RNA sequence: CCGAGGGUAGGGCCCGUGACUGGGGCGAAGUCGUAACAAGGUAGCUGUACCGGAAGGUGCGGCUGGAU
RNA sequence: UGGGAGAGGGUGGUGGAAUUCCCGGAGUAGCGGUGAAAUGCGCAGAUACCGGGAGGAACGCCGAUGGCGAAGGCAGCCACCUGGUCCACCCGUGACGCUGAGGCGCGAAAGCGUGGGGAGCAAACCGGAUUAGAUACCCGGGUAGUCCACGCCCUAAACG
RNA sequence: CGAUGUCGGCUCGUCGCAUCCUGGGGCUGAAGAAGGUCCCAAGGGUUGGGCUGUUCGCCCAUUAAAGCGGCACGCGAGCUG
RNA sequence: GAAUGCCGGCAUGAGUAACGAUAAAGAGGGUGAGAAUCCCUCUCGCCGUAAGCCCAAGGGUUCCUACGCAAUGGUCGUCAGCGUAGGGUUAGGCGGGACCUAAGGUGAAGCCGAAAGGCGUAGCCGAAGGGCAGCCGGUUAAUAUUCCGGCCCUUCCCGCAGGUGCGAUGGGGGGACGCUCUAGGCUAGGGGGACCGGAGCCAUGGACGAGCCCGGCCAGAAGCGCAGGGUGGGAGGUAGGCAAAUCCGCCUCCCAACAAGCUCUGCGUGGUGGGGAAGCCCGGGUGACAACCCCCCGAAGCCAGGGAGCCAAGAAAAGCCUCUAAGCACAACCUGCGGGAACCCGUACCGCAAACCGACACAGGUGGGCGGGUGCAAGAGCACUCAGGCGCGCGGGAGAACCCUCGCCAAGGAACUCUGCAAGUUGGCCCCGUAACUUCGGGAGAAGGGGUGCUCCCUGGGGUGAUGAGCCCCGGGGAGCCGCAGUGAACAGGCUCUGGCGACUGUUUACCAAAAACACAGCUCUCUGCGAACUCGUAAGAGGAGGUAUAGGGAGCGACGCUUGCCCGGUGCCGGAAGGUCAAGGGGAGGGGUGCAAGCCCCGAACCGAAGCCCCGGUGAACGGCGGCCGUAACUAUAACGGUCCUAAGGUAGCGAAAUUCCUUGUCGGGUAAGUUCCGACCUGCACGAAAAGCGUAACGACCGGAGCGCUGUCUCGGCGAGGGACCCGGUGAAAUUGAACUGGCCGUGAAGAUGCGGCCUACCCGUGGCAGGACGAAAAGACCCCGUGGAGCUUUACUGCAGCC
RNA sequence: GAGCUAGCCCUGGCCAGGGUGAAGCUGGGGUGAGACCCAGUGGAGGCCCGAACCGGUGGGGGAUGCAAACCCCUCGGAUGA
């Protein structure tokens, strides 16, 4: 579950933290780290591209295997879960016999001390990756790629899940965690199961301390700002939107579509999402 | 209070030393410019 | 030393009262409708929820203390 | 000790019919709805027919004046975990019992919180009729909710 | 308009009299006492509070009386703001 | 002769303001032409978590010494951070380079751009981070971890001896990490000693004393001791660590394991080298053959890469160890020892300031370390004071008004005023005690009160010792003493009741606004399937993100509680393969120019022909909107009810004279002797209302209202006192302003407010301290207002383009 | 031109002292088992008081200033955005 705090302060009363339970090892495998270059939001040309970023806590990247037909037929034992400040799901650090350790994010139910595996042969278990032309239809699964051989894209995040729901040709069809219906190629590989963590969307981050731990600084509405910054600037006294609610750019933010419409994908999109 | 000019021998040269100016080609203007005025000094001096 | 009591300060309970406000009872010589008693003209009643000038309606479940 | 019946409860799985939606075919002038209608849907190809897919809820015949539970209540099918109850043997214990203010637990529906889910249904709501009027009954829509997990609520013509 | 600072208050006054009081008068529907009204008169006097930024005004308690106006709606090189 | 003209010169204000912290001065003696100001002595005062000491920036000779005083120095000057001259900065170990990387910068390959140029993995550069070997004392006028002394150490080269499969820019380990809390043992620093050393002192009534005053240490290789940090050993298998690998990783087996051992560090001791006070005497000598010991306190520093807990999950690369490849195995490397070798730059002095940033020797600003003692609960607070440093570069008088900063005040006590503005009161610690309401944390230091010094006596536990003495620490119970007063001085909340707004901590208009504004957790809508959307860029490339719908972007709303109604006709957005309109292009009935002709050239209807717009539908936590008239009930009054106009639909819950109410000081109630404010109500709401959210809400607020208690010079209503000015004398000596002036009152006149015109009145000449009514006083070519076919920012369904998108 | 200022990036450093006493853990009570209750321990927090440090609330002074934003008194934050 998720852990509640006494209301000893005005912003412990509604903090709430994750439990951190099914994590075994509070440090990271040393090979497997390398810096995180901070950006801020700054982009090569110095300017901020993407707005209220910076100042959160300083991050060792984990190397992820987001490719596992790397060892095909190999198996490897589940050695350790660890916490990983680079994404919203746990990690699970993997031995393999072949010697060779590796991370990959950590499926709902892995066990420490559990063996998994990876291929066309492998068993429709927890933690083992395949072919999605193999894994029965019908079954939830994660970490997912888009194309063959170029790495997972797909239900990455905490909780976050797909579902085989029929084959046509060299192809699946895949239900992503949007309600899409993708069709994704049939080689694409695949990791039974459903991410972990999934009690991370009931976190109450509690004040104003805590967003800025993770590097989200302040935001600003454009009702608060001037004509020369935003559509929604300016007015005396408070304002309503006065036109159509608009972005900083002066595009409009409710319900206008942005999907390129002649893109490809389009092909191999069944349904749009839902909700 | 504190003032405008805070000096720093190391932000004095990079900024507007003479390897600073001839990398930019506004940087060798102001240089042949200041060539041509006949200024004793093409760049601020600074101690190193 | 204790000490009637007086003094300061903070509490608890009760009583009288208060602009105004809530429903209740009774009065009957009114206005609106007709909710219930006949299958009372939509069987009724019911806990609850939402709603409507009003009696009331409807949903969900329940009872027969329901006519044929 | 031995045996029996049962929708008693809890958990995880799985089966088929049907409704709705979407994809393909084929086809055209209405369909739907009512006491009669209209709103509604339909030449932007509906309804009726065939194939495919998706999803949720409830389990037809068996089913009955039936069965089970302390009550609320429990109904497709498989398994696991588990309660109560009856019978025959008359073997063990030797009044160890009855009740029960307080207490604790359970407690239909509706309602509430957090998060899923959402096909059908349907408060509120919108429209059509009915009518003297019709904030209703009847018709076309339709959101909570009804469903699942966890925590509250603790009511009833909770009745025999 | 190459600037004459604008409401109210405080302080400091000074002047006019169409006089609020005190002084002197005529008439009264002036018995007395107390008033009404008009004339003469500017020497002095003309309170303390509650409300509001207020000027004004209402109100409390008094008073012989609680006057009204001018001085750049007197006075920011005097203060307040 | 005027341009608030330009440059320069010199006046006026004027012997006026001022001479830069109110920390403070006096005298004696010297020097000298000249002395309040320079040097010396004595007395006084100020700083002492500095106003003392060290370091980094920045400054650049300001350092030392001699000789000087024109200018600089707010006066003076014989002095100086000033003038002239001479001297002064010494390193293998301290800092930087001949080492490593961080962001960033540059950039073989490569990519992009009219040119200039933009990017870019590796590499290179880049430090106050990593790494790396020096401590104490002495010496100079001036440098010292640099010279000297004592004791240590590092690297490179060569040689010798031993040992080993040696060898790397390649593989691996390591380097290598957060915040809060914290153990043990140390050291830095400190207090005490009746003990050790010491020049001396006996005052003024007493004291020859367990007297007074002074000091009682610093470095130090190997070894040893104490405390820690780090590290398991063996064998077999091996398909992984872009080759190899005996290394590392993985699996299994066996002794080992909170041990030891091995290794490293800190502290102690340590051969040895140093230092060494007060006082007296002229920085030096003496004290002195100085003593150099014990107890107590004890770090935030050290052992250290220690321990624990927590979530926001906490650099890199080289040095180093290991592994092997080419190679090489007479080499090569490792260990010990020896000899040789060891370069470049900085080093003065200032450094919280008179030497840096502020035009000034400027009350401002400036990063790190040390920062003693006593007392007050603690402490870096406060008072005093050590070492050390100062008395602030004009003085002497006087004792006015007035100003400033401060002290007191009879009786009253907010009567002051826009407001208790300001100033009082309160004040630390200990104990007793403490309300509504509440999200159960709080509100709370609630409120309110009692205690507080010193003396004696009895006594409980702790630390260090040893279990004792001593020292130090936390208490208890008695009995007394003094004063007006015991946190006796300094530092240290006034409180309560009740509304508005915002949940809260935060943020903001550098330099007139700190708030109710911004942000904020949280709520909802919406976009985005990843070469994501979106953002920056012509592009390449980037951010997003080494993220993947429990994610990222945009918007509104803003803890939490209870909630969030009706209108989709207009605008927006979403959906809609039909229809209507639609450009280039396709098409070519037909028509034209020309030539004698084949031919060449032009126009050109039907029909075909995208998006968009029209059209159908959806959509409000999208832009937004949410009525009027007549009539009706046993008296009046009102209208549950009916009728009728209009609309896309006529404001629902809640709230309401409100941060909204014009009329308005609505009416009534409460508080007051009196209440335009405040609180509670009513509702004809000029002109509330539901995410530009509605109504509430404990806690919070240097926010804004209303009331009270306490206490006050706020006031009635003022008085006195203090210091710094104001004044007088000596020294230095500005400023705005200034047509020129020989510059009076009244009643008038005058461009309508006259020192300057008329009449009359008044008036001897010239200053000093004072006050501010006038000189439409000074300052700023009015910010308001208008005008100019003047400008700029912003807006849009103004016009016309452009990017971007289709 | 970011040696002032605003934001971010890399790498360092600073925050005396005192007060409150969350989770957890241990013991006891409690039950069929629990919830939970008490005590000791513990040491949480955009927690409390208050120096450094960062500010700039109210008032007074200053106004050809010590200062082209200063001074005194008072006041806000002070393990955190
Ligand atoms: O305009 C002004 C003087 C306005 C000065 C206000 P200011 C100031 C300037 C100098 C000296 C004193 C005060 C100021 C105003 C603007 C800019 C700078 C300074 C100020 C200072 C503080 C607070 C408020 C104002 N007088 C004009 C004559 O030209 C005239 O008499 C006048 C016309 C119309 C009204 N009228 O009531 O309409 C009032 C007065
Ligand atoms: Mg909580
Ligand atoms: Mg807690
Ligand atoms: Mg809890
Ligand atoms: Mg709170
Ligand atoms: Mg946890
Ligand atoms: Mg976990
Ligand atoms: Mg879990
Ligand atoms: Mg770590
Ligand atoms: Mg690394
Ligand atoms: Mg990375
Ligand atoms: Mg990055
Ligand atoms: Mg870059
Ligand atoms: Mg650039
Ligand atoms: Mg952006
Ligand atoms: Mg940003
Ligand atoms: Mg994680
Ligand atoms: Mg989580
Ligand atoms: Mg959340
Ligand atoms: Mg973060
Ligand atoms: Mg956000
Ligand atoms: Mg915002
Ligand atoms: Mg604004
Ligand atoms: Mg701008
Ligand atoms: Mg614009
Ligand atoms: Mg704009
Ligand atoms: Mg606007
Ligand atoms: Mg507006
Ligand atoms: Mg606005
Ligand atoms: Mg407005
Ligand atoms: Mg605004
Ligand atoms: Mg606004
Ligand atoms: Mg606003
Ligand atoms: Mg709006
Ligand atoms: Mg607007
Ligand atoms: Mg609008
Ligand atoms: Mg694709
Ligand atoms: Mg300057
Ligand atoms: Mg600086
Ligand atoms: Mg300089
Ligand atoms: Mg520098
Ligand atoms: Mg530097
Ligand atoms: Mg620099
Ligand atoms: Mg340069
Ligand atoms: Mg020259
Ligand atoms: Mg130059
Ligand atoms: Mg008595
Ligand atoms: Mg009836
Ligand atoms: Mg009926
Ligand atoms: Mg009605
Ligand atoms: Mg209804
Ligand atoms: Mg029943
Ligand atoms: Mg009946
Ligand atoms: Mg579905
Ligand atoms: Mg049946
Ligand atoms: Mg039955
Ligand atoms: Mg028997
Ligand atoms: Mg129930
Ligand atoms: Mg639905
Ligand atoms: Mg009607
Ligand atoms: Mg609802
Ligand atoms: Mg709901
Ligand atoms: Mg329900
Ligand atoms: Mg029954
Ligand atoms: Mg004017
Ligand atoms: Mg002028
Ligand atoms: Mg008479
Ligand atoms: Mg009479
Ligand atoms: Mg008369
Ligand atoms: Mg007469
Ligand atoms: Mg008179
Ligand atoms: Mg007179
Ligand atoms: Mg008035
Ligand atoms: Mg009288
Ligand atoms: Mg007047
Ligand atoms: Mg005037
Ligand atoms: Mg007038
Ligand atoms: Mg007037
Ligand atoms: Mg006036
Ligand atoms: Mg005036
Ligand atoms: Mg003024
Ligand atoms: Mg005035
Ligand atoms: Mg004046
Ligand atoms: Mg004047
Ligand atoms: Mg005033
Ligand atoms: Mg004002
Ligand atoms: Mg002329
Ligand atoms: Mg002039
Ligand atoms: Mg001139
Ligand atoms: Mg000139
Ligand atoms: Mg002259
Ligand atoms: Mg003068
Ligand atoms: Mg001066
Ligand atoms: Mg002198
Ligand atoms: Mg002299
Ligand atoms: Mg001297
Ligand atoms: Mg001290
Ligand atoms: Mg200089
Ligand atoms: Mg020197
Ligand atoms: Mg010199
Ligand atoms: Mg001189
Ligand atoms: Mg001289
Ligand atoms: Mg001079
Ligand atoms: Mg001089
Ligand atoms: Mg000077
Ligand atoms: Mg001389
Ligand atoms: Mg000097
Ligand atoms: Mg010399
Ligand atoms: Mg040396
Ligand atoms: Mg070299
Ligand atoms: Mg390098
Ligand atoms: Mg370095
Ligand atoms: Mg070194
Ligand atoms: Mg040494
Ligand atoms: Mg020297
Ligand atoms: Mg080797
Ligand atoms: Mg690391
Ligand atoms: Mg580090
Ligand atoms: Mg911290
Ligand atoms: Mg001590
Ligand atoms: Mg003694
Ligand atoms: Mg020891
Ligand atoms: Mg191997
Ligand atoms: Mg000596
Ligand atoms: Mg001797
Ligand atoms: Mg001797
Ligand atoms: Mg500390
Ligand atoms: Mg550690
Ligand atoms: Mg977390
Ligand atoms: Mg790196
Ligand atoms: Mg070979
Ligand atoms: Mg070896
Ligand atoms: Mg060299
Ligand atoms: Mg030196
Ligand atoms: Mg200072
Ligand atoms: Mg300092
Ligand atoms: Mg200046
Ligand atoms: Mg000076
Ligand atoms: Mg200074
Ligand atoms: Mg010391
Ligand atoms: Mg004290
Ligand atoms: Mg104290
Ligand atoms: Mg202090
Ligand atoms: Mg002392
Ligand atoms: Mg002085
Ligand atoms: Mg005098
Ligand atoms: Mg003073
Ligand atoms: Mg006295
Ligand atoms: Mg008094
Ligand atoms: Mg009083
Ligand atoms: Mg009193
Ligand atoms: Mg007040
Ligand atoms: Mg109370
Ligand atoms: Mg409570
Ligand atoms: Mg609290
Ligand atoms: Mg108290
Ligand atoms: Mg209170
Ligand atoms: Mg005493
Ligand atoms: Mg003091
Ligand atoms: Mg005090
Ligand atoms: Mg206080
Ligand atoms: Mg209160
Ligand atoms: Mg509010
Ligand atoms: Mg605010
Ligand atoms: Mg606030
Ligand atoms: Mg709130
Ligand atoms: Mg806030
Ligand atoms: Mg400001
Ligand atoms: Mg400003
Ligand atoms: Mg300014
Ligand atoms: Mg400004
Ligand atoms: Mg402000
Ligand atoms: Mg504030
Ligand atoms: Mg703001
Ligand atoms: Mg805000
Ligand atoms: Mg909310
Ligand atoms: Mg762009
Ligand atoms: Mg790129
Ligand atoms: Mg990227
Ligand atoms: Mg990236
Ligand atoms: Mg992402
Ligand atoms: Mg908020
Ligand atoms: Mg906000
Ligand atoms: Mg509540
Ligand atoms: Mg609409
Ligand atoms: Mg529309
Ligand atoms: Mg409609
Ligand atoms: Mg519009
Ligand atoms: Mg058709
Ligand atoms: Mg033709
Ligand atoms: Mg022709
Ligand atoms: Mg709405
Ligand atoms: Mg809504
Ligand atoms: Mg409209
Ligand atoms: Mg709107
Ligand atoms: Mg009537
Ligand atoms: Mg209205
Ligand atoms: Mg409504
Ligand atoms: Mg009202
Ligand atoms: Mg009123
Ligand atoms: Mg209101
Ligand atoms: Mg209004
Ligand atoms: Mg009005
Ligand atoms: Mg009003
Ligand atoms: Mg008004
Ligand atoms: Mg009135
Ligand atoms: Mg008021
Ligand atoms: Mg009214
Ligand atoms: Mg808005
Ligand atoms: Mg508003
Ligand atoms: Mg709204
Ligand atoms: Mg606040
Ligand atoms: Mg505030
Ligand atoms: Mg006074
Ligand atoms: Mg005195
Ligand atoms: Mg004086
Ligand atoms: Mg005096
Ligand atoms: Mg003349
Ligand atoms: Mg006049
Ligand atoms: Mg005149
Ligand atoms: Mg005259
Ligand atoms: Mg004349
Ligand atoms: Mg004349
Ligand atoms: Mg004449
Ligand atoms: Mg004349
Ligand atoms: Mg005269
Ligand atoms: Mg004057
Ligand atoms: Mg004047
Ligand atoms: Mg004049
Ligand atoms: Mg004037
Ligand atoms: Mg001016
Ligand atoms: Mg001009
Ligand atoms: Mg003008
Ligand atoms: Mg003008
Ligand atoms: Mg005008
Ligand atoms: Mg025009
Ligand atoms: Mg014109
Ligand atoms: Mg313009
Ligand atoms: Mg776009
Ligand atoms: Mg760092
Ligand atoms: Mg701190
Ligand atoms: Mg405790
Ligand atoms: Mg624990
Ligand atoms: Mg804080
Ligand atoms: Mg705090
Ligand atoms: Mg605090
Ligand atoms: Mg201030
Ligand atoms: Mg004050
Ligand atoms: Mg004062
Ligand atoms: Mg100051
Ligand atoms: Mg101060
Ligand atoms: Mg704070
Ligand atoms: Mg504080
Ligand atoms: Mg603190």
């Amino acid at each position: 579950a998720v852990k509640k705090f006494k209301p000893y302060t005005p912003s412990r009363r509604f903090m709430t933290v994750a439990d951190f339970s099914e994590i075994t090892k509070t440090e990271p495998e040393k090979s497997l780290v390398k810096p995180l270059k901070k950006t801020g939001g700054r982009n090569n040309q110095g300017r901020i591209t993407v707005r209220f970023r910076g100042g959160g806590h300083k991050r060792l990247y984990r190397i992820i295997d987001f490719k596992r037909w790397d060892k095909v037929g190999i198996p490897a034992k589940v050695a350790a879960i660890e916490y990983d400040p680079n994404r919203s799901a746990r990690i699970a650090l993997l031995h393999y016999v072949d010697g060779e350790k590796r991370y990959i994010i950590a499926p709902d139910g892995l066990q420490v001390g559990q063996q998994v595996v990876a291929g066309p042969d492998a068993p429709i278990q927890v933690g083992n990756a395949l072919p999605l032309r193999f894994i029965p239809v019908g079954t939830v699964v994660h970490a997912v790629e888009l194309e063959p051989k170029k790495g997972a894209k797909l239900a990455r995040a905490a909780g976050t899940s797909a579902q085989i729901q029929g084959r046509e040709g060299d192809y699946v069809i895949l239900r992503l965690p949007s309600g899409e219906l993708r069709k994704v190629h049939g080689e694409c590989y695949a990791t039974v199961g459903a991410v972990g963590n999934a009690d991370h969307k009931n976190i109450v981050l509690g004040k104003a301390g805590r967003s800025r731990w993770l590097g989200r600084r302040p935001h600003v509405r454009g009702a608060a700002m001037n004509p020369v910054d935003h559509p929604h600037g300016g007015g005396e006294g408070r304002a309503p939107r006065g036109r159509p609610p608009a972005s900083p750019w002066g595009w409009q933010t409710k319900g206008l579509k942005t999907r390129k419409r002649r893109k490809p994908s389009s092909r191999f999109i069944i349904a749009r999402r839902k909700k | 209070m504190k003032r405008t000019w805070q000096p720093n021998r190391r932000k004095r040269a990079k900024t507007h030393g003479f390897r600073a100016r001839m990398r930019t080609p506004g940087g060798r203007k102001v240089l042949k410019r200041r060539r041509q005025k006949g200024r004793w000094r093409l760049t601020p001096a600074v101690r190193k």
